């Protein structure tokens, strides 16, 4: 048994085939109170819960490279969208969960993995992309893979409309293999929340 | 440091020869070192030697 | 030593596992702040120009280092070749500034000209790569500078990192590989 | 009278990699704090033993798949950070910065089948001093050599040892190089059972006593 | 022998900066004594922050008029050193000739009517990231404002705030820049009794944790 | 916070009125003496030349900053480029005393000479304006100067403020905006 | 000091660098830094917080 279940708000999320959590660059987050935003700023732990999004479906004839991304933060029409059309600045780290659930009897393996500042990765770059805060996802082994990563950049504080430090990435590093006994695909979700969620600099109404 | 090798002490101040870093709380947040350092180096089972 | 890989936890092996010995090691010339420590040329140049530790060639040692980086920190020194006087503004400065002897301006001395400039820029520190969505009011933002500097002439430019702070590695990639087994090349040695 | 001096010849050129400093023209200038920002390293050998990167295999694959015929040698290559093999790892990627190296290379086996399909393998370090590297199994076993099998574990960690003539060891071949300098790491295949198309990643990590030193910029600007 | 001596290359030259002092030529001048002259000042921002002086608003007038009609808007500007209607206070005289600045700037209103003419104010704080700035209070109450009305006291002073993504703010605008990076204040009249024709002067002054860095000789000469 | 502004008392309030924590402040280039301190430039010149800091140019850093203050003191250090020797006479000296070798002079040594002298006028302070009826027995009394220099030609001249003290300020104005919104500026950006 | 950052003293002395100062009575005499912290920086008023 490799039971993990993880709470974030009122939401939680429990799986019985847990690999552990990989932090990524640190275990905590800098400081939140910074001459940037003057003492202005407010945490909205209302944003601090789970949040879904479907990534892919890996299928056999998807070979080594193959990869999805997903810049963070995405869409999100919550109490998080709202803060981001609210307020001036924010900052948030966030803890992702991702699903790949076929069978034992399936064969392959995912890398997922959290990447700063996203570039398009050449071919000869992806053998090097464990450099990155990561885990892998063997259906031998486990369906789940856990990141927890901190708020990061140049600013203390974002205008996510302008960037997005953080996206995250699931790339084949072995094809899915199939069988009769097994799932004949499996598809990738991600469970994710912001963590530590700051904002600052009220904004008007649209009225 | 890194790359200086001269004995002598230098004969401008220091707050003229570099910027002067300022705090917020160049302490042990090598993160890398403590994620080698915390390399598994076992056996991971029973051992016949 | 087996272990749970899909877990991404580091495991180190030594030679011990099957009799060695593990031995010491001198660390030196892998430490960070000393192999930044020297000076790269900057290729493009003009009359007018603005300091971007991005114009280093990407495959040279520190230019290689500084992109398998997310983002740095440092202070700088400049050599520059240069025809009359050579005239240096901090970053956010009109390019107009430029033009004014009263900012640093370092009169004609042959062979060339060495300075100490301080890190300027507004930001705790800068990126390789900056992924905006925009980012305005494969391109990064114009904040990301060291000023700039100009002369008559500029024909010649390297430039140092002092102090250098790495954060969040990124691929450092070799030379791609052709042969069936090694990359040979000419390698020194007695006439 | 003033201090004599004598300006001696030969010495005051710039040189690029000089332990000296420049002198400062913009004093009192306080940077923005960034205490405890995330994710720094100080050495590139901390990341290096850390973070294993994959080796390059057949048509460009981070695995070796299992052979279904009765070949056992599933992959064969240089001891040497200029190999093809390695020529995608980030250890390549810092070795090629530096003229010598020396102490130990781990590489990780981890086994990527469905929980139906098993194996046997074996590593070899095959030195130098013969002229080609066994495709048996049983000529490798004289060899320093590991086996293990597949099970609840999937990943099996293995050092490559520094064993040489000299102190340290070039990163870089010469063209004059017939055979590796080094010798050879070969990876068999014992057997398996339904493991047909199941695949074997492979990655390397700088050793604990690992070391680059005598920094070079080699590469064609 | 002697004191043997490396001249180095690449210094030397003079940097109109430079931290060393000439070489004196003519001694033992004491001159007159000055002891207690007044008026002195040390640094730029006591007289900053003592003494706050006018902006310029609509035909060249450091106030603004109430109006008669049923717009609300008394004002609106760029919070920007470079800002049309800061480009007549000592403040923006000072950050001319420097390249970066963080920190507070305070403005005042003073209510200049007469004892039967009354009135409530609003000021806001909008900060980057909507297109163009409300002209109404009711969308501007989302905003870090303050309301104020009229009476014994009549002035009023205000803190832009600094909120930005960096810790220091250019005091120059870039010519490819549309909307004011730092944003807007916005001054607004709720409603007012017979106070048709009045003025409000409105001044700034640099705040406690103003700050210009980078010294600049920008202008044309 | 509402005050009684016709007193004329200084006020200054903080974000704290509203919720906000007033930060760390660091004014060193705001500095007089320190800002004071740097070379600016003479652009009139001729093979005599009686050295007068309102020759300074009005909207430089120096020039703008002394005219924003009513009386001054300081030492001086002056660079010159020039043609043979260079003579230097203090305040209060008879102009034919300039081609008398006795007063200091500095005998030509490429690339120019750098020197620096006392302040050495009468008054114990000298002025940017004087409101004189006339001053006999917009100009300023011969008396505030810093001595005069001369040579066979004088290329060059820069100025140095030392220990300088500020008293009573004065307008300090920015450039006149014609833009309905902002004075925009080319700022330096990488290429 | 304002802009001089080298550590070593000076070659030449005092009366021979600078002009030297006389008195009649470098003190506190910063008018502008009096006024400065003398502003008023409270609430003039009852609060409601
Ligand atoms: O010629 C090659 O080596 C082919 O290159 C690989 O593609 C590179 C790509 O060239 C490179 N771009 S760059 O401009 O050169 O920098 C970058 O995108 O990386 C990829 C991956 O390179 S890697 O080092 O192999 O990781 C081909 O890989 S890919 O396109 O699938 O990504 C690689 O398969 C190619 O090598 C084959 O061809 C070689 C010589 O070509 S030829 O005989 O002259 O026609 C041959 O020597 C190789 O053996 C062969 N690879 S094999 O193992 O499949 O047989
Ligand atoms: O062109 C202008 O901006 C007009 O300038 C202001 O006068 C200046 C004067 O030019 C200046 N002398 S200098 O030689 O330029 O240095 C100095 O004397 O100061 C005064 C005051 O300038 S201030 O910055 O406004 O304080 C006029 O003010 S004044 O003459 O009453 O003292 C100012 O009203 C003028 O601006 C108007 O014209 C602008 C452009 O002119 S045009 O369209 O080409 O014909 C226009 O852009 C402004 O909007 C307009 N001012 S408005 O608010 O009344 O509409």
């Amino acid at each position: 048994d490799r039971l993990l279940t993880t709470r974030n708000g009122h939401t939680t999320s429990t799986t019985q085939s847990s690999v552990g959590v990989t932090y990524g660059y640190s275990t905590e987050e800098d400081h939140v109170a910074g001459p940037n935003t003057s003492g202005l700023e407010t945490r909205v732990v209302q944003a601090e819960r789970f949040f879904k999004k479907f990534l892919f479906d890996w299928t056999t004839d998807k070979p080594f490279g193959y990869l999805t991304k997903l810049e963070l933060p995405t869409d999100h029409h919550g109490v998080f969208g709202h803060l981001v059309d609210s307020y001036a600045y924010m900052r948030n780290g966030w803890d992702v969960e991702v699903s790949a659930v076929g069978n034992q009897f399936n064969g392959g393996c995912l890398l997922v993995a959290m990447v700063p500042e996203w570039k398009a990765f050449d071919t000869r770059e992806k053998y090097q992309l464990t450099l990155f805060p990561h885990q892998f996802i063997s259906p031998r082994t486990n369906m789940t893979a856990h990141i927890t990563v901190p708020y990061l950049g140049v600013n203390r504080y974002d205008q996510y409309k302008k960037h997005k430090p953080w996206t995250l990435v699931v790339m084949v590093l072995s094809p899915l293999t199939v069988s009769n006994t097994a799932a004949p695909q499996i598809k990738v979700y991600a469970n994710i929340a912001p963590t530590y969620v700051h904002v600052a600099g009220e904004l008007p109404s649209k009225e | 440091s890194g790359n200086t090798g001269s004995i002598i002490n230098n004969y401008y101040m220091q707050q003229y020869q570099n910027s002067m870093s300022t705090q917020l709380g160049t302490q042990n947040n090598d993160w890398f070192s403590k994620l080698a350092s915390s390399a598994f180096t076992g056996l991971f089972g029973a051992l016949l030697a | 030593t087996t272990t749970t890989g899909e877990s991404a936890d580091p495991v180190t092996t030594t030679v011990e596992n099957y009799g060695g010995d593990t031995q010491v090691q001198r660390r030196h010339h892998t430490d960070v702040g000393f192999i930044m420590d020297r000076f790269v040329k900057i290729n493009s140049l003009s009359p007018t120009h603005v300091i971007d530790l991005m114009q280093t060639h990407k495959h040279g040692i520190v230019g290689a280092l500084l992109r398998a980086a997310t983002y740095y920190f440092s202070d700088l020194e400049i050599v520059v070749r240069h025809d009359g006087n050579l005239t240096w503004v901090p970053n956010g400065a009109p390019e107009a500034a430029l033009s004014n002897t009263s900012n640093p301006t370092a009169y004609n001395k042959a062979p060339f000209t060495r300075l100490a400039l301080p890190y300027t820029a507004p930001h705790r520190v800068l990126a390789t790569v900056y992924d905006g969505t925009n980012k305005y009011s494969t391109q990064l933002p114009a904040s990301f500078n060291y000023g700039a500097i100009q002369a008559q002439a500029i024909h010649e430019l390297l430039v140092r990192m002092k102090r250098a702070e790495l954060y969040c590695p990124r691929p450092l990639l070799a030379i791609k590989v052709t042969s069936q087994d090694r990359y040979k090349q000419k390698i020194i040695a007695p006439a | 009278g003033i201090f004599p001096v004598a300006c001696a010849d030969g010495y005051g050129g710039l040189v690029t990699t000089d332990p000296k400093t420049a002198d400062p023209v913009y004093g009192k200038v306080y940077n923005p704090p960034k205490t405890n920002y995330p994710g720094r390293f100080t050495n590139l050998l901390d990341v290096a033993e850390a973070c294993p990167t994959f080796l390059r295999f057949d048509d460009g694959k981070p695995y070796v798949v299992t052979r279904a015929d009765d070949t056992r040698l599933l992959a064969k290559f240089d001891v040497s950070l200029a190999a093809k093999h390695m020529s995608n790892t980030y250890l390549s990627g810092i070795a090629q910065y530096y003229t010598q190296y020396s102490g130990t290379i781990n590489l990780h086996f981890m086994f990527t089948g469905s929980t139906d399909s098993k194996a046997r393998y074996m590593v070899a370090y095959i030195p130098p001093g013969v002229e080609t590297p066994p495709d048996t199994p049983e000529e490798a076993a004289h060899c320093i050599h590991a086996e293990w099998d597949t099970g609840l574990n999937s990943k099996f960690t293995f050092s490559i040892p520094y064993v040489s003539a000299a102190d340290y060891a070039y990163t870089a071949s010469d063209t004059a190089e017939t055979t590796n300098v080094q010798g050879w790491v070969c990876v068999y295949q014992i057997t398996h059972g339904k493991a047909e198309n199941d695949t074997l990643l492979v990655s390397a990590s700088a050793g604990k006593d690992f070391e680059l030193r005598l920094p070079i910029d080699p590469r064609t600007q």
